[PDB]
This record gives C-alpha cells, structure tokens and sequence, in this order.
RNA sequence: AAAAAUUUAACACCCAUAGUAGGCCUAAAAGCAGCCACCAAUUAAGAAAGCGUUCAAGCUCAACACAAAAAA
RNA sequence: CUAGAGUCCAUAUCAACAAUAGGGCGACCUCGAUGGAUCAGGACAUCCCGAUGGUGCAGCCGCUAUUAAAGGU
C-alpha cells in the first residue's frame, strides 16, 4: 500500500458511508505500519482511491456503499 | 380488499 | 417406499435396537440410520412386531406382510391387489413446488429497506 | 480442555460458543483457559 | 393425631354471588332436602 | 421433618395439583397492542447551556468553518490548538445530535449535509483565511469541508478563493 | 450550571468505581 | 465495631433447659428477627436447617476478608449455638433456624449490588436454601407473593379445602397446615406456591 | 519514547536509580551528565526539574527544560522542608493571594497552553489543598 | 436491496425491492406477523412465510431490519432451520434420510443406549417446545416428547 | 436394571408417582358437588 | 377410581492528554507495599476499579465524541 | 464456592471451612441336612496398548484432563 486518496463533495446526500471511512483508516493506529505511506483528502460524487506499489489499481466509490464493506474489501487486497 | 379478521 | 420413510425429530439418530446373540459379549445396539442402511426393511418389519398380539398368532400374522423397499413390486404380488390406503401423514409441500397463483396469492408481512445488502 | 459444569471467561480473548451439543469456551491467547462442560 | 373436624361456620354464608349461580332465594328457603350418598363409607371414620 | 425430601402421600399430591397457581392472561399480549404513546422527557441543563453559547458563538465571531476532528493524538492536537492559537484563531466543538435542530429552524439550514459525523467548528474573528489554509496545507489528512465567510455559504473553494 | 454538572459527573464516576470494587 | 465478633464452639456453662419440645424448631415459618433492626442488607433463610461451629467460622472467613471497618459494618442476627447433638458410639452444639429467620444483618453507606457480591456466595453454602435480600428486595417479594393470591384464576385453595375439610381430606392432612396453608413441608418452603 | 520522569538538579548521575533503569532503554549513560550540569546553573540550583527527553532509535538526545516542580519550589516559598503527614488537619504553611500572584506567573509556560490566567490558579490551590498549608485572603 | 459488482472497480445499485401488501387487516401494530392475525397460526410446514425472511443462502434477516416480536423472531428462527434440514428449502442451499420436525442437528444428537425406567425414561424430543402456543385443533396438546 | 429398594409403594426410597389429566378433572367436579352442597346447607 | 411432565448460557463499539513520581512512611515503591487528603487544567478523565512492573514502563474500565453424570 | 499453596499468578497442578450430587444398625427369608486350584461371566470409577486437549509441555522423561473395555495384566 502506497498512496489512497478520498475524493467527496460534503454538501450533498450520500457522502457519509465516505466520510466515516476517514476516521478509519487515516488514524495514526493503521498509518504507523507504514509511516512512509501517503494519505490525501480533497473536496470538489464520492469515491476512494487506492494505489499499490505492486502495480494494482484500486477504485472504490461508496455511493450505494456502507464503511463496513469498504473496510473488509480493503483488508481482502493486503495479501496481494 | 381484507377484512379485519382475514387471515392469510 | 419402505426404503423412504421418515422419522419425526432426531429418531434416526437416538432410537437404538438393541439384540442379543445369546454368546457371553453379544449384546449388540444400533441405530436406526445403521440399521435401515443394512436392511431398508427392518423398520418397518419390527414396528409392526412390537404392535402385533403377544401370542402364537403374530408369527402367523407377519406371513402375511410384505415389504419392498423400492418401488418395483413382483408381479404376482401386484396382480392380487384390490384397495390402496391412504397414505397417514400428508407430505408437506417443498418451497419450489408451490406455483405462481399461491406464492402471490399469498400477501408480504413487511417492507424491506431500500439500501440493505442482503 | 477441563470438565466444568458452569463454564467462566478467565480473560477478554475467550470466546464462548456451542459445537457439538455443548458449551464450550475456547481462547487463543491462554490456551489453558480451554474448558468444556 | 387424627380427630373430627370442626368446620368453621363462615363457610355456611351464601354471599349474592352464590345466589344467582345456584338459584337458591334467602327470603324463600326451600323446605326440604334431597340427599343421595356418592361415595364410600369404608376408608372413612367410624363416626 | 426430615432430609430425603420426604415423599408425599398420594391425596396430598393431588391437592397440590388442584391447587396450584394460574396467572392471569390478557386477550390480546399487551406487548402487541398499540403501544401507549412514549413521554417525552425533561430538557437537561448541558442542552440549555449549550443553545447558548452555540448562538453566542454564531453571532458574536464573523469566522465559522467546518472542519473534521479525525484521528489524531492529543499532543498533535494539542500543537494544532497552539497553531491556531498564534493567529487569534479559538477552537470549539459541539455535540452533533443538538446541533441539527439548531441549525434547521434558522437561516443556515443549509450546512446541515455538512455536520453528520465527528466535526470541528474552526471560530475566529476577523477571518483572515491565508494563514489558516497554509497550516491546513502542511497537514494532508485533515480536509477543510465548508463553512461561510459572513453568512455567505461556501465550499472549499470558496474559502481558497477567498484566501488570494 | 457547568461547574455543577462537572460536580454531577465525578460522583457518577465515584459510584461506578464502588460498585467495581467487588466487581 | 465493624467485625463479627469471636462464637464460641459449646456454651461455657450448659444450660440445657428446653424452652418447649424438640424436632419443632425447623418447621414452620418464624417468629423472631423477622424484619430489618439497624440495617439494609441481609440474607434470608428460604428453608429451615441446622448451623453447625464450621458454619458460623464460615461467616468468619468470608465476610471479613471482603469487609472494610470505614465504611461497612455487620453483626449477628441469629444466636450462638446452643442445642447439642448427642452421637452414640459407631458432641457439639447447633442454633436451630427455621423459614423466614434473618441470619446477619450489613448496613452503611454503601449499595445493595456491592453487598450482594460476596452475600450471594456465602449464601449458597448454608444447608438450607438462602438469597441475599436488600430492605427493597424483601418488600416487593412479600408484595409480589401477595399479588398472588388476588389475580390468582383457580378457583380452588389450600386454605378453601385445608379450613373445611372439601374432601375428607384432613385424614391425610396435619394439624399444622391450617396455619402452614400449604406453602410448608417437612424443612423445607416455597416460596413460588400460593 | 516517553520517560517522564523528575530530574534533581544537585545530581547528574545518580547511579542505581538512573543507571540500570534506562540502561535497558539503550541510551547513553555519560550523555546525561554533561549537558545537564550546564542546564543546572542558569537558575537557582538545588531545585527538582521535570525531564523533557525523547528516545529514538538512531540514539539521539533532545531534552526540554521549563520551570521547576510543584513540590519544593511551593514548599521553599513557605519555608517548609517536610510535607504534611496528615495532610487534612496538620499544617505548617500559609501563603497569601498575592503570594501566588508572581507564583504562578512563571509557572504558565510549560506548554499549560491555557489562555485564561484562571486555569493556572486554580491548579496550583487545587494542588494546596493536598498539601499542609493555608490561603490567607 | 443493494448488491455489490466487481470486474478493481466495484459498484452497489438497486434493484426492485418488494413492497408491502397496502391493507393489513389488523392496523395499529409494530410487527410483521403480528399485524395479520398469524399469532399462532403458522407452522414449518409454511414455507411461504418463512421464505420471506430468510437470506438467499440461507440465513435469516436480523431483528432490527424486519422488527418482528423479540419471541417470535426466535420461532422463526427454530421453524427455519426446521424446514431447511426437512428438504423444503432446496433453493436456499449453502455457498440421505428423509426428517422432519427435527429440533436438534442430526450430526450432534448422541443415541440414547440405557433408556430409563417407566418413571425416569429418556425421551426422543419432537418438534419445538416454543411452538406451544400455536393453535391446536384437536384437544389433545402437541406430542414434544417421543 | 432399575430396582427400586425396599417396596414400591412405602419405604425411604419409593416409586415416584405423578397425576394426569383425569385425575385432577375428577378432584375438581367433585369440589364443585360440595359447593353445591355448601350453598344449599346456608339456608 | 383410573394414561407424568420437562430441553438450559453469543454480545458492546470507539476512545484517552494533562497541575505530577499528590504528599508521608519507605533502598526506591509513582493512580495501583501501606497511610492521609481526595482537589484540579482542558470539549472530556478516579489524586484510580482491575491486571503489570524490585520500583518505573506497559495495558483495559470509567470521561468527551459516535443449568452434570457413572456398576457389574 | 476461590480462602490459601504453586518465586509472580485461584483455576499447569495442590487444597481449607463449607455446599450439592452419585455408589453399596435393623432381624424381613432359612433352625424337618475362608484361602488356594480349575473355569471364568460382567462394570469402568483405565494398570498396560490406542486417539486427542492443557501444562510451571525445548527434546527425552513426566503431571493433569477427554475418549476408548477389541486385547493383555
Ligand atoms: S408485535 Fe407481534 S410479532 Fe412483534
Ligand atoms: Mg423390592
Ligand atoms: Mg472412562
Ligand atoms: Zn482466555
């Protein structure tokens, strides 16, 4: 895991399943097995990135989405 | 369509 | 079908027979999955026993029952046949069986949420 | 595993579940805190 | 020790309830009785 | 008197039997019925308190951005607190569940979308929004959502426009 | 007021810690 | 004095003067230390019985430990042990108790949930059947059981057979039960029976 | 890590009671009682100091100094040596309100990031009240 | 309902959730089956209600989605697994003798070997003892104990 | 197995017994013939 | 009069800085060897309810936010 | 049940005061005729052989527990 990016506008419906998803995973308690791991929040639609440095590409947008899934279907591409 | 006392 | 019969509950795997060959250690218990894997008859050929008239009469009475567990009956058995009783218990009637007219005949009990996974 | 008739969590890891038609506490971290009824 | 009984006498007061349910009239009592033996005498005190 | 539990003749057994108690059972399981309609319950002091300075808050300082307190260590929260505090910049947060009946009944209903989990409330007076957004620029993690310069609602952008 | 309802909190805390003393 | 003061094993001086009969003192329902005196949390007798020495060490040994003199104090409700127990070739002193009796009495500033921890386990050891019973607890069972009797739906009472004689049935019924009205038996009481 | 101990200014090495006990923090036993001593005579020496000291791997030292501790440099203001034993109804010290008016002053700079002057008084009297003395006017 | 796609992109839609029937018979109530007059009028046998809170594969909805009665969401817990290890839900299977009103797992049910006396005799339990509620239209009550 | 010691029907240890149905239908409607009798002796 | 009933144990999620190792006694015992008081910074935190360290360190909790059976 | 042993530590093992369960003095039949050898039947509350948990089980030895009476002693 290299860099995961979160990109959602606050402003209207449906960005919360999103939103807790930062409490999460942007915590030092997740981010301190890789310190030189980047994380980066923009607002302008919700949607996550997620980068390897394998080479896989990760894109998840949680519009019809809950955190719960969103953090299980993280933790199922560690072991690639 | 159902009574009160309809039972399915 | 005596092949397919069916025990209400557990009874496949709690009822035990238990025989004795009359040798000293010959007390022998199965269960009826055992026992009906062995023979498919023997259920229904001890149930009747233990129903029958305690008396000289019953080993009479039992050679005039016959048991098959398919359904292939030989043909002379079958040439003498005259009723057919009705079956005791009534089969119950699996999920898919049911047809389009009773699944929507039969009304919802509740309203799911729109954003559940399921 | 140890018979006992009430069954106790001697830790916060164990976990108590039913297998077999009977109560059984299982743990990971103390595996001494196995115990069946 | 076994003895007679000594029935108390608040059980012999027909309340209201018991009037209609049984159809007895306080202010008429009927003049006779009608009385059938239902059980036993034996296993039962001499007296 | 005795210590094997000693065995009841049978009549005894019996009347026991006759005897034994039968509970009361309604028509219909109260728990089915039409449920009587729930009390409501007594406005404790902190919701009295809170309104306000909440509205004191709100009217008194012309800065109120809406941020996230996301995970963070109290030493790093303690510095960022002391970041802000060089720049006269106070830093208040308020429970979410009293702040949504706050907010509606009001004009600035519309900010409404915005406070549905942990939120910071970033309050300053005489919004100079250059300084704060460099020391938001240094900390990747911690997003800037909304908030209104003056009554004006704007997005993140509306607050870098602002800056420049 | 504020400084009461602080008072109110640490008595709930000072009965919760009782109550696990034979806990 | 916030302790369980030292019970002695056999009373120094017999006196073995017996107030009425013997084997008496453990059915029915008791008299005396019924209810609270100078406190809130008890334990109950649900059950008639015998306390042995060991027993009353017992109370010693589990009470104490988990006892602070600041702010928890207890004492005896029930008397040392003063009717003996012969023993013929193949003794020692007892306090007969019967259904109901108040065994030791806790009170202070403190909490019935904190007191029921360590009540509890030594109730589970005495002979007969015990609970620990608050000030509160006591009341709303007695309340609770008297609810009993009025929304009771049968028709038919102990009371209503055992007083009359319905049956004949005070041939196989004691003397005792017309004030027992069947909730007792022998040592032992039900409480759950009307 | 964190260590946060206090630190006498008198002794630079104490031996047993600093020595064995970070010596399995792997630091470096000689680096304490150097620079320490330079730290010690800026101001009044024979006062406990708080440690500010960080422990990173590459076995580097940083050590941050404020104001002294609350236990001698309050006790010397009254002119008592021994803490109280009772502390409830034995005491031997009073101090006034403008007595911890320059007390605490100095104090409010261990960033105690608090802004009003109120958060700081009110620690230290809180802290008084623990301790044997009295708060004339 | 809302299903989850994966080709990593994934994807949730919604697709045709079913509605309820518009004219309950008995109003004013805070429970599925408890609205309909089915109290005590259903059994295993009733696959049709009891296919309507069961999860594709098998499971059961949880209490907090359907609101049901706290005791009889366990009946509709027992009658399930019930009718699922009966054959009358081949549809909803996981990922040879034939049974019904099956109480326990057959794989965890030890036979009885020394049954006891005519006054303490072991008994094979049928059916469930929460159905004992349910109607019964002969006067002698329901046989739980073979 | 399953001896019961001493007699079945009287010793320490006898041979549990239990009502039915019958046996508690035919108690009642004979407390009810006495309520009748009961009323009918008031007067 | 007369037919026994009964089948029993899932479970919180998140979170934690600080006047300070509160003073006394103790080789030193820090919220937790013992004792005396038990305030107080901060949105919100016991001068500590449990484990743990010779003692410290380390952890959770509290606070804000979200009912058994066995013999030939 | 959790006082107390087991350096710490109830529950690797041991175990106090207690509590709850299960096992096999009376005169009821008979007053008219113990050891070893041999052959053994049965229970498991298992001495050995087998399978499996825990351990203050590194490995060999051990301790404790569950299951197992086909075989030997
Ligand atoms: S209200 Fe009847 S099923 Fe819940
Ligand atoms: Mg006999
Ligand atoms: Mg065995
Ligand atoms: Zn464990």
């Amino acid at each position: 895991v290299k860099q995961v990016r979160v990109q959602f506008c606050p402003f209207e419906k449906n960005v919360e399943s999103t939103r807790t998803f930062l409490q999460t995973v942007s915590s030092e308690k997740v981010r301190s097995t890789n310190l030189n791991c980047s994380v980066i929040a923009d607002v302008r639609e919700p949607c996550v990135d997620v980068l390897f440095g394998d080479g896989h590409r990760l894109i998840m947008r949680g519009a019809h989405l809950t955190a719960l899934e969103m953090l299980t279907a993280f933790a199922s591409h560690i072991r690639a | 369509s159902y009574l009160p006392g309809y039972v399915p | 079908n005596t092949r397919h019969i069916a025990f209400s509950g557990n009874k496949w795997e709690q009822k035990v027979y238990s025989s004795h060959t009359g040798y000293p250690g010959g007390f022998r218990q199965v269960t009826a999955a055992q026992l009906h894997l062995r023979d498919p008859v023997a259920i229904v050929k001890l149930a009747i026993y233990g129903m029958l008239p305690k008396n000289l009469h019953r080993r009479t009475m039992m050679e005039r029952l016959h048991l098959f567990p398919d359904e292939y009956i030989p043909e002379d058995i079958l040439k003498n046949l005259v009723e057919e009783l009705p079956q005791p218990r009534k089969i119950p009637k699996r999920l898919d069986e049911y047809t389009q007219e009773e699944i929507d005949a039969f009304p919802r009990l509740w309203t799911p949420p729109e954003d559940y996974r399921l | 595993f140890k018979n006992k008739t009430v069954l106790k969590k001697r830790c916060k890891d164990c976990y108590l579940v039913k297998r077999r038609g009977r109560w059984y506490v299982y743990c990971k971290t103390h595996p001494r805190h196995k115990q069946r009824q | 020790k076994f003895t007679r009984s000594r029935i108390p006498e608040k059980v012999f007061q027909a309340s209201p309830e018991d009037h209609e349910k049984y159809g007895g009239d306080p202010q008429n009592p009927h003049k006779l009785h009608i009385v059938t033996r239902i059980k036993s005498t034996r296993r039962r005190p001499y007296w | 008197v005795t210590r094997h539990r000693r065995v009841m003749h049978f009549q005894r057994q019996k009347l026991m039997a006759v005897t034994e108690y039968i509970p009361p059972k309604p028509a219909i399981h109260p728990s089915c019925l039409p449920s009587p309609p729930s009390p409501p319950q007594e406005e404790i002091g902190l919701i009295r308190l809170l309104r306000r300075e909440i509205a004191a808050v709100f009217q008194d300082n012309r800065m109120i951005a809406v941020c996230q307190n996301v995970a963070l260590s109290a030493e790093d929260k303690l510095l960022m607190r002391h970041q802000l505090r060089k720049h006269k910049i106070l830093m208040k947060v308020f429970p979410n569940q009293v702040l949504k009946p706050f907010l509606e009944d009001s004009k600035y209903q519309n900010l409404l979308p915005l406070f549905v989990g942990h939120n910071m409330l970033l309050v300053s007076e005489e919004p100079k929004v250059k300084e704060m957004v460099r020391i938001l620029r240094t900390v990747p993690f911690l997003p800037l959502l909304g908030g209104c310069i003056d009554d004006t609602i704007l997005s993140r952008q509306g607050f870098i426009n602002y800056s420049k | 007021s504020r400084e009461y309802w602080r008072r109110l909190r640490k008595q709930n805390i000072w009965r919760h810690n009782r109550l696990s003393k034979n806990k | 004095k916030p302790k369980l003061r030292f019970i002695e094993r056999a009373p120094l001086v017999p006196k073995v003067r017996r107030e009425p009969k013997n084997l008496s003192d453990i059915r029915g329902p008791s008299t005396e230390a019924t209810e609270f005196t100078e406190g809130n949390f008890a334990i109950l007798a649900l059950g008639g019985g015998y306390l042995h020495w060991g027993h009353f060490e017992m109370m010693r040994l589990t009470i104490n430990r988990s006892m602070d003199p600041k702010n928890m104090f207890a004492i005896w409700r029930v008397p040392a042990p003063f009717k003996p127990i012969t023993r013929k070739s193949v003794d020692h002193y007892v306090t007969p108790v019967k259904a109901g009796r108040l065994v030791v009495e806790m009170g202070g500033r403190c909490e019935f949930e904190e007191v029921q921890g360590f009540l509890d386990q030594v109730a589970h050891k005495l002979p007969f059947a015990a609970k620990a019973v608050s000030r509160g607890t006591l009341e709303k069972m007695r309340k609770d059981q008297e609810e009993r009797e009025r929304n009771n739906q049968n028709p038919w009472t102990f009371e209503r057979i055992a007083t009359a004689n319905m049956l004949g049935i005070r041939k196989v019924l004691s003397p005792y039960d017309l004030t027992h009205k069947g909730k007792y038996w022998g040592k032992f009481y039900m409480p759950k029976r009307v | 890590g964190v260590i946060r101990a206090i630190v006498r200014a008198g002794l630079a090495m104490p031996g047993p009671p600093l020595g064995p006990v970070l010596g399995q923090r792997g630091v470096s036993i000689n680096q304490f009682c150097k620079e320490f001593n330079e730290r010690t005579k800026d101001i009044k020496e024979g006062i406990p100091l708080p440690t500010k000291i960080l422990v990173k791997p590459d076995r580097t030292f940083e050590i941050k100094i404020g104001q002294p501790t609350v236990s001698y440099f309050l006790k010397a203001a009254a002119g008592i040596e021994k803490g109280a034993r009772q502390t409830g109804k034995e005491v031997a010290g009073l101090v006034t309100l403008k007595h911890v008016y320059e007390i605490a002053r100095i104090k409010a700079q261990d960033e105690l990031q608090d802004v009003p002057l109120s958060s700081v008084v009110r620690s230290i009297i809180g802290s008084a009240r623990s301790l044997g003395i009295r708060v004339v006017k | 309902f809302r299903e989850v796609v994966e080709t990593t992109i994934i994807e949730g839609r919604i697709t045709a959730t079913p509605k309820e029937s518009p004219n309950p018979p008995n109003p004013s109530g805070q429970c599925p089956i408890c609205r309909w007059n089915l109290k005590h009028k259903y059994n295993y046998d009733d696959v049709l209600l009891l296919s309507q809170f069961i999860r594709p594969h098998g499971g059961m909805l949880p209490r907090k989605i359907t609101g049901l009665c706290q005791e009889e969401h366990r009946k509709i817990e027992e009658c399930v697994k019930m009718a699922h290890r009966a054959g009358l839900l081949p549809n909803h299977r996981p990922r040879q003798l034939n049974r019904y009103l099956t109480r326990w797992a057959p794989g965890s049910v030890k036979p009885i070997y020394k049954k006891g006396p005519r006054w303490n005799r072991v008994r094979m339990p049928v059916g469930s003892p929460l159905l004992r509620d349910n109607v019964c239209y002969s006067r002698t009550p329901w046989k739980l104990y073979h | 197995r399953g001896r019961i010691p001493g007699r079945q029907w009287i010793g320490k240890h006898r041979r549990p017994r239990f009502v039915s149905l019958r046996a508690k239908q035919n108690m009642i409607r004979r407390l009810e013939i006495e309520a009748e009798n009961h009323y009918w002796l008031s007067m």
